[PDB]
């Protein structure tokens, strides 16, 4: 006899169905992320790593690297060539 | 005149023994001195309810129920249709 309870009944009612699906995936993840733009770990020198925060970086990342490489690749084979031909 | 006794006594003999005093009648032979107050008592008796409305009845009919004191049945009874109503909203 006792009359239908919607806000009393929200304990197994959920919004929808794809909002509560998509709230466990929206929640986490803006939890556990850097605020603003932190760790850049710009600093890397390994030759290879040393290229990386040189000339490799993505910033402009232009063909003046490999021009570069190039000008080194020709050097060496002008080398190469003499001793060979 | 003569009419001035005449139907003075005319209108105090016979109405005093027609009625009012309740003894025999004189004028005119059915007799209303046994009438009016019996054969006339359940007059409007027939007219009206007799036996359920002119006595009264104490009809003393079945006090207000309630849910017969239902258990917590009927409380998730309601959760579950409350639920299956609200799952579409």
């Amino acid at each position: 006899v006792s009359t239908l309870i919607p806000p009393k009944v929200v304990s197994s009612k959920n919004i929808g169905s794809a909002p509560n699906a998509k709230r466990i995936a929206n929640v986490v993840h803006f939890y556990k992320s850097l605020p603003q733009g932190p760790a850049p770990a710009i600093k890397a020198n390994t030759r290879l790593a040393r290229y990386k925060a040189k000339y490799f970086d993505g910033d402009n990342a232009s063909g003046k690297p490999l021009w570069h490489f190039a000008l080194g690749i020709i050097a060496f084979g002008y080398s190469m060539e003499y001793y060979f031909h | 005149q003569d009419l001035y006794l005449r139907e003075l006594k005319d209108t105090k003999l016979a109405p005093s023994t027609l009625q009012d005093a309740e003894g025999n009648v004189k004028p005119w032979n059915p007799p209303q001195k046994p009438n009016l107050p019996e054969l006339e008592l359940q007059g409007p008796e027939a007219l009206k309810a007799y036996t359920e409305q002119n006595v009264e009845t104490a009809h003393v009919a079945k006090e207000s129920e309630e849910g017969e004191s239902e258990p917590i049945e009927e409380d998730w009874l309601v959760l579950d249709d409350a639920e299956e109503t609200k799952e579409s909203h």
